[PDB]
RNA sequence: AUAUUCAAACGAGAACUUUGAAGGCCGAAGUGGAGAAGGGUUCCAUGUGAACAGCAGUUGAACAUGGGUCAGUCGGUCCUGAGAGAUGGGCGAGCGCCGUUCCGAAGGGACGGGCGAUGGCCUCCGUUGCCCUCAGCCGAUCGAAAGGGAGUCGGGUUCAGAUCCCCGAAUCCGGAGUGGCGGAGAUGGGCGCCGCGAGGCGUCCAGUGCGGUAACGCGACCGAUCCCGGAGAAGCCGGCGGGAGCCCCGGGGAGAGUUCUCUUUUCUUUGUGAAGGGCAGGGCGCCCUGGAAUGGGUUCGCCCCGAGAGAGGGGCCCGUGCCUUGGAAAGCGUCGCGGUUCCGGCGGCGUCCGGUGAGCUCUCGCUGGCCCUUGAAAAUCCGGGGGAGAGGGUGUAAAUCUCGCGCCGGGCCGUACCCAUAUCCGCAGCAGGUCUCCAAGGUGAACAGCCUCUGGCAUGUUGGAACAAUGUAGGUAAGGGAAGUCGGCAAGCCGGAUCCGUAACUUCGGGAUAAGGAUUGGCUCUAAGGGCUGGCAGCCGACUUAGAACUGGUGCGGACCAGGGGAAUC
């Protein structure tokens, strides 16, 4: 069989020097160098493991090259927190401001009564 | 390189500026008219001689054409 | 690494300009994320809660213990570790407490001190088998295990 | 000489107990013999869980022997799901006929008690 | 069936370190190796991720306990007696 | 550390140079192809044979003449790590030392407004000095050619250089008064009229984009100080799955080898880059309907479910695989012409169809286990929250745009060769030492040993003739079997796999391959173990196991590989 070479001046199998093998149009088996696989944003949420969606899994100096229509979602918050938690921290914000209506209207109430 | 899957819009890019020459690669089943510009290379592929050769005669006339095999 | 009891990193709002404090403390048994944490003179006294020692009921159990006020805290901050808070002496702002070696302490009752008991207790209980838990024990420590007689 | 050898092998030959060196799980797995036998044998049930001849609570009951390994070959398997079938439509038979009785004569009776009610 | 009378967790340590060792890894091996449930969630997920800290695989909620058990005796009579105690204060 | 032989050529001179033929070795964990440290011209051609290469040399890593290392896209350059190190400060007779945020007035920046001067058709903007206003750095600086770090591939080319030269396809970053152009913003509605109508005329009003219930999508789709988050950013091991490279199988071509006999035979070969577009194929702890015990689904193992399973219908990520632009023009294999030449010359023809596998290597993904072990930081880039502000009054639209095409530029240093039984260190061409990458066929559990193909070499600083003693390294010995010796030292016995069988003691885990038995070759069969298509029919298969007959001078793990055992004491 045909066994090749690196093409590079570095010889060990570091992170940055990972290779592939393909076939070129003259008959030979080369090493072509792969680049790293990218990883899609976190959920700021904290709580969810996955990741989110709607946007591409490059490297980060790659985001400089892409649009913004790749880069995020329409919605608020969008490309930057899962729809589960945008969703529940809608809730949570209105439950809370009617329970501090809530608590106002009774304090001053008893305030009245006093 | 690209792929120009239409007439026109083919014939706009021969317009262009930056249009430096097309090649016609007379092979079989296809006809590929290959305009270099700037950037990209335009390929617009046909499988009818009679549209390559009526395509050919409606080439812009500036254009430096060059037949190639 | 090097410390048996966890770690909690809890979040709070400057007072004086927009903005997030981020603070490491030692982690009480029973504490959850999530979970809310009140720091000063007047918090409820629970499970978590930060406030001096001259406000809680004596026979109180206490970790993370201030040895000098504005010190951060010194004292019973070992995996499985608390103080206990004795009498109180209204008069000169003083507290006995005792620690956790045993020995009676005086300090100032102005001085902050976790409620609770750290967690991580019972970690000597299990014992090392073998020198490899040992040298991975203190290589993440200090270069002092193999001791030569 | 190798292919004219491996045919032979194929055949059978000089594959006799004096040429063996390894281990007879080094030869052939017993890991994978059990993974093969469990995939041939969950496709079995799938399909026919889905082509309706056997139902899901007797699908999953010989899911769980095969999986402790009561049914050695596909064929055993099928064989044991035939008897069972045919059981099984014994017993749905002699329920219908007695339930059909039951409910004649329920039928019956609440004739002759309507029919003595408009008597009077 | 039962593959070992007397030895269980602990039959990965061969014939070393001693029975009455041994005897006494085995308790604390098995504690700390259990799932607990969930006192959130109430499923059957709570694992140990390192000392002390205690996580649930559902709830994705993290807890503080013990180094080999999810909760200690000497946390659960602290935690009663700061009851007592705030119920005292506030009589 | 297994090994040479025959003939010819040059030459004054050949055991050693070269060419051809033969016989061999390394045997893909190499005597092969390439690098790192180190060497520094040893690399290439010609010439010589004084000296050196422990014989000789027509030879050389020798000597003398001349040549040779080409980059925006390989790396340094930049960041920080363990750490080193100034200023302030302290100490010190003193050269200086400690110290790295600690006893410092440690910011020379800016959204924006005003003031005063200037150039450009002083329009509006730019360069500006001052005032008003806003503003934290973990401490200057150094620290990796294996860490982090956007961007180049295919073919050809020399004597010696090629991701560097040539040809052709790309690509990243930075710049732009008049923005170079197009597109987007964005061009609608109401009302009153004329006009058969279409349409046009004239007033008012809106216009910082749209679709999908949803996950989310569409070519853009304003916006500062400030704040939040993400990527960079990570352990080891096990199992399984997908995809490539290689190996294997059945054919079809082209060219070779054998053809005393046979072989539709044996061997070689049978391409498509990066970058875009679409689609298979994987993964989802993403969405909707709906509501499940007679519990169901499901993995090799696990595991999942009223905090929403099964069943349907959807969305997202990867996509190194296929097709397509690149692309047949090029490359390669064959047959044949021209230049006697000096040729990226010319020509035909072909570069095809399929199947497989617990196969080996690489890579992607899911999932688990172990830790009193939890398995980097920074430069850099990005999204989101907010709405300080800006843009036009209906038009010749404006502010603005991470959309398409276009124009300009990418400076400095390294780049040859050796990489090791001869270019490195050990005084040397020294059996020593020195960090890695790729890895074919058979046998076989196997990266074991043994033989072979691609590639490489000439037996390790000499040749010839004999075959004494004594040596060094191997063997074999009748009968006895440790009687030798301080002592079974040395040598020898056993050895793989399958089927039986297995004690004392014990920390119940072991002991254990205890100990002790039988079998193993070749040939011809039998049975069992599956997928696709429409309890049945057809079609495809791939390796194992068990049994039986026959047969050889009882021979069969036939070479290689390959545990002597037991009873005790310290
Ligand atoms: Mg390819
Ligand atoms: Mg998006
Ligand atoms: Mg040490
Ligand atoms: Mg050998
Ligand atoms: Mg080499
Ligand atoms: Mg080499
Ligand atoms: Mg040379
Ligand atoms: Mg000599
Ligand atoms: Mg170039
Ligand atoms: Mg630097
Ligand atoms: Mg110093
Ligand atoms: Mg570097
Ligand atoms: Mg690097
Ligand atoms: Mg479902
Ligand atoms: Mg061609
Ligand atoms: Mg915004
Ligand atoms: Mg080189
Ligand atoms: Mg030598
Ligand atoms: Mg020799
Ligand atoms: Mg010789
Ligand atoms: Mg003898
Ligand atoms: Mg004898
Ligand atoms: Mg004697
Ligand atoms: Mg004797
Ligand atoms: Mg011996
Ligand atoms: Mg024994
Ligand atoms: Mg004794
Ligand atoms: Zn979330
Ligand atoms: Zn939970």
């Amino acid at each position: 069989v045909q066994r090749l070479t690196y093409r590079r001046r570095l010889s060990y199998n570091t992170a940055s020097n990972k290779t592939r093998l393909s076939r070129t149009p003259g008959n030979r088996i080369v090493y072509l160098y792969t680049k790293k696989v990218g990883k899609a944003p976190k959920s700021a949420c904290g709580v969810c493991p996955g990741r989110l969606r709607g946007v591409r899994a490059v490297r980060p100096k790659v985001l400089m090259r892409l649009s913004k229509t790749k880069k995020h979602v329409s919605r608020a918050y969008g490309g930057s927190m899962c729809a589960k938690c945008v969703r529940d921290r809608i809730k949570r914000a209105f439950l809370i401001e009617e329970q501090k209506i809530v608590v106002k209207v009774l304090k001053a109430q008893a305030q009245s009564q006093k | 390189p690209r792929k120009i899957e239409e007439i026109k819009d083919f014939l706009l890019t021969a317009r262009r500026k930056d249009a430096k020459s097309v090649k016609i690669k007379k092979n079989k089943d296809n006809v590929k008219f290959k305009v270099r510009c700037s950037r990209y290379l335009y390929t617009l592929v046909i499988t009818d001689k009679e549209k390559a050769e009526k395509l050919k005669q409606s080439l812009p006339p500036g254009l430096a054409v060059k037949e190639l095999k | 690494p090097g410390r048996g009891a966890p770690l909690a990193k809890v979040v709070f709002r400057d007072p004086y300009r927009f903005k997030k404090r981020t603070e490491l403390f030692i982690a009480a048994e029973g504490i959850h994320t999530g979970q809310f944490v009140y720091c000063g003179k007047k918090a409820q006294l629970n499970i978590g809660n930060v406030l001096p020692v001259g406000t809680m009921p004596e026979g109180t159990i206490v970790c993370c213990l201030e040895e000098k006020p504005g010190d951060r805290g010194k004292l019973a901050r070992a995996s499985g570790n608390y103080a206990t808070v004795i009498s109180h002496n209204p008069e000169t702002k003083k507290t006995r407490v005792k620690l956790p070696s045993g020995s009676k302490k005086v300090i100032s009752s102005a001085n902050r001190a976790v409620v609770g008991v750290v967690a991580g207790g019972g970690r000597i209980d299990k014992p090392i088998l073998k020198a490899g838990r040992a040298y991975h024990k203190y290589k993440a420590k200090r270069n002092c295990w193999p001791r030569v007689r | 000489r190798c292919r004219k050898n491996t045919l032979a092998r194929r055949k059978g030959r000089h594959m006799g107990i004096g040429k063996r060196k390894g281990t007879a799980n080094a030869r052939m797995p017993e890991k994978v013999t059990w993974m093969r036998r469990m995939r041939i044998l969950r496709r079995l049930l799938r399909r026919y869980r889905e082509s309706k001849k056997i139902d899901r609570h007797m699908y999953h009951s010989l899911y769980l022997k095969v999986k402790g390994n009561v049914f050695k070959n596909k064929r055993i398997l099928m064989e044991h799901i035939h008897k069972l079938k045919a059981d099984k439509a014994r017993k749905k038979l002699l329920a219908d006929q007695a339930e059909a009785r039951r409910s004649k004569t329920k039928e019956a009776r609440k004739r002759r008690e309507e029919r003595l009610q408009a008597k009077k | 069936a039962k593959r070992t009378k007397k030895v269980g967790i602990v039959g990965k340590y061969g014939t070393r370190y001693g029975a009455s060792l041994r005897k006494m890894v085995k308790k604390i091996e098995i504690s700390q190796h259990a799932k607990y449930t969930c006192s959130f969630c109430g499923k059957t997920k709570m694992k140990r991720r390192a000392v002390g800290i205690w996580h649930c695989g559902s709830c994705m909620k993290t807890v503080a306990g013990g180094a080999w058990t999810y909760n200690t005796t000497s946390a659960v009579t602290v935690k009663s007696a700061i009851r007592r105690l705030k119920e005292l204060k506030d009589q």
